[PDB]
């Protein structure tokens, strides 16, 4: 995360930090004990054996992530209509072997509903151990920051992105830049209050560079993708 | 897709009638249309059932709600054994067929047009959305 | 129309451990609220999911009590939604339920403490007692959980062939695996062997080999049990003459602390509340 603070514990219960071959690589959220929602482009192959995934949960370090702290991945669906040259459907779901203990410091956050009626610039947090600067490495602790929901009307704009956000994706972050997400937060948490709950709108998706002006960062549209959350959580209970 | 046939499957274009949405039969080919037929609306989690005979969502009546049926609805949106809260809140809505044997839930409630509970069911499948509660910071 | 007398049971001077909680399922009887917070010693009670004041004259179909002693220096851990140790390898706070919970305390001098391990794997491979001083109350830090083919002692025939790094070894029971240990070389250095579970399960460099797998206990559950150092399973060059067996200190992740203060040993207790407004669980208050 560029332009956040450090989060404090209990903060995000929800943010998980997924490591492949125990580095960090993408970020999740919480969804149920034993589901997690990411980014489709994090498992695109050959990183799509989900036993090379481990799940840390409730640990804001990444040096107090030793292995065996992390839950083992059971499966991993990337969504059947992802796009991985314009980062269409980018969204994916984690089963974990062993359910998570809720607690203060791992909670799940709300799907969101039908008819939310979120404002056109609804006050949002993105969250992850992503990169603070451009080209940075691996954060060590959690961060997290304020953005604010761009209309896709404008985030289409010639002078933004072309076009290029389609239905599926959501635009999040300023104009002007200085705040956004970056390298490590794919998969993250883009949340909001309302109702005092937390809801899931939007999965940390593409972007170009990083809180860099006329471009925003680009989130999956988690409440597009409710459909197919639904199904696959269905049929897993079987 | 399937403006001039129907209702799109979202199985790679595949329409029906919408007439087949949530009736109780598979006509899709990864039945699509029988496994989405229950949802939680807005910021009150209102419980809605997708009516076949009306083609449209419509909020469920109270009348000889529990949690059981609450249950069941949660596992029909794949929350597993998972519930949290049900209560009654505050105009087509779904009556509550005692009668209706085991039939899948969404069918389990017939269209009417008044609850006499007077309120409409409110649903959470599990807890979720608390965080730390900040600081009292002016 | 018998009394629930819930109040000589949360008086028994036989008071159990975190790790041990017992559990005593009320049904069909009616309790007074108000004399049951005079009979015992109330320090707190407050409810959760649930408004205290609709207990008093009310029917539930069962009313569930769990019960064990407070290690003095673990009260924090008992807040709903702790990540301490008494929640995470004792007994997990049912959240969702609608639930009561109540502190109060026995005379110290009275009260025999209970430590018990509930571990079946544990007692299987050499854990007795708890030799411990009156008053004190044992608690698990972390909890492991294993197959039943599970075994700690490495199998003779492959210590006998160690030239570096010889595990304990002995004769496993009848149905269980021996400890999957390995015979490796490394520059000129040769049998040198590689056990799994070390140094010990609950700092093992690779998890995945140890047969002991961490665990949190769920609501209703007990500890699956303390990781054990599985160097100290069976001894040098055991034959299969000897029966696999791990000393006292091999047992790892429990500490104890006493519960008593101002002479007066605190005990915890979680009340469950099912089916309100139905039932044979009726309250006299009214
Ligand atoms: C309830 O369902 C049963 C079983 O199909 C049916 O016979 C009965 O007519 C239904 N009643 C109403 C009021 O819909
Ligand atoms: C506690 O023990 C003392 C001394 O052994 C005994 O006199 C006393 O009666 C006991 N307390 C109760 C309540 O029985
Ligand atoms: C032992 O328990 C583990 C837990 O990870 C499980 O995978 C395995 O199938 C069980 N049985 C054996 C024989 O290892
Ligand atoms: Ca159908």
């Amino acid at each position: 995360i560029v332009g956040g603070e450090s989060a404090l514990p209990g903060a995000w219960p929800w943010q998980v930090s997924l490591h492949v071959q125990n580095v960090h690589v993408c970020g999740g959220s919480i969804i149920t004990p034993e589901w997690i929602v990411t980014a489709a482009h994090c498992v695109e192959k050959p990183l799509n054996n989900p036993w090379h995934w481990t799940a840390f949960a409730g640990i804001l370090r990444q040096s107090f992530m030793f292995y065996g702290a992390g839950y083992q991945v059971e499966k991993v669906i990337s969504h059947p209509n992802y796009d991985s040259k314009t980062k269409n459907n980018d969204i994916a779901l984690m089963k974990l072997q062993k359910p998570l203990t809720f607690n203060d410091l791992v909670k799940p956050v709300c799907l969101p509903n039908p008819g939310m009626m979120l404002q056109p610039e609804q006050l949002c947090w993105i969250s992850g151990w992503g990169a603070t600067e451009e080209k940075g490495k691996t954060s060590e602790v959690l961060n997290a920051a304020k953005v604010l929901l761009i209309e896709t009307q404008r985030c289409n704009s010639r002078y933004v992105y072309d076009n290029l956000i389609t239905p599926a994706m959501i635009c999040a972050g300023f104009l002007q830049g200085n705040v956004d997400s970056c390298q490590g937060d794919a998969g993250g948490p883009l949340v909001t209050s309302k109702n005092n709950i937390w809801w899931l709108i939007g999965d940390t998706s593409w972007g170009s560079g990083c809180a860099k002006a006329y471009r925003p960062g680009v989130y999956g549209n988690v409440m597009v993708f409710t459909d197919w959350i639904y199904r696959q959580m269905r049929a897993d209970g079987e | 897709k399937c403006s001039n046939s129907g209702i799109e499957c979202d199985s790679s274009g595949t329409c029906i009638n919408p007439s087949n949405w949530c009736d109780g039969v598979s006509h899709c080919p990864g039945g699509e249309d029988e496994n989405r037929c229950v949802r939680l609306y807005g910021p009150n989690f209102i419980l809605q059932v997708y009516s076949s005979q009306r083609k449209s969502w419509h909020p469920v009546c109270q009348d000889d709600w529990n949690e059981n049926y609450g249950r069941a609805a949660c596992r029909d949106m794949g929350y597993k054994n998972n519930f949290y809260s049900s209560q009654g809140i505050v105009t087509s809505f779904m009556k509550l067929n005692t009668s209706a044997g085991n039939v899948d839930i969404y069918k389990k409630l017939y269209h009417s047009d008044a609850c006499s509970s007077k309120a409409v069911v409110s649903l959470r499948c599990i807890a979720c959305g608390v965080n730390l509660n900040d600081d009292d910071d002016k | 129309l018998p009394d629930c007398d819930i109040d000589k049971w949360l008086n028994n001077f036989n008071v159990p451990s975190p790790l041990n909680w017992e559990r005593k399922i009320f049904s069909n009887c009616n309790f007074n609220l108000s004399t049951l917070l005079r009979l015992v010693h109330t320090d707190s009670f407050s409810c959760n999911n649930f408004d205290e004041s609709k207990i008093y004259g009310s029917c539930f179909k069962s009313i569930v009590l769990d019960k064990f002693a407070i290690p003095n220096s673990r009260r924090s851990d008992l807040q709903l939604g702790s990540s301490g140790f008494l929640q995470s390898s004792n007994y997990k706070i049912d959240t969702t339920s609608s639930s009561c919970q109540l502190y109060y305390s026995l005379p110290a001098i009275n009260v025999t403490i209970n430590n018990y391990n509930p571990s079946s794997w544990n007692r299987r491979y050499g854990f007795n007692n708890f030799n411990l001083s009156s008053h004190s109350v044992v608690y698990s830090r972390y909890c492991f959980s294993v197959n039943n083919t599970f075994c700690p002692c490495a199998k003779p025939s492959f210590a006998s062939s160690c030239k570096s790094h010889k595990p304990p070894s002995a004769s496993c029971p009848i149905g269980t695996n021996y400890r999957s240990c390995e015979s490796t070389t490394v520059l000129d250095h040769t049998d040198w062997c590689r056990c799994s579970c070390l140094p010990d399960p609950i700092t093992a460099y690779d998890p995945r080999s140890c047969s002991q797998k961490k665990s949190l206990v769920g609501v209703g559950e007990h500890c699956a049990g303390f990781g054990v150092d599985e160097e100290k399973c069976g001894v040098l060059d055991g034959s299969y003459n000897v029966s696999c067996l791990c000393s006292t200190d091999a047992f790892l992740g429990w500490s104890y602390d006493t519960c008593v203060s101002n002479n007066r040993c605190n005990i915890f207790s979680n009340f469950i509340l099912n089916g309100i407004n139905s039932g044979t669980t009726c309250s006299n208050d009214l």
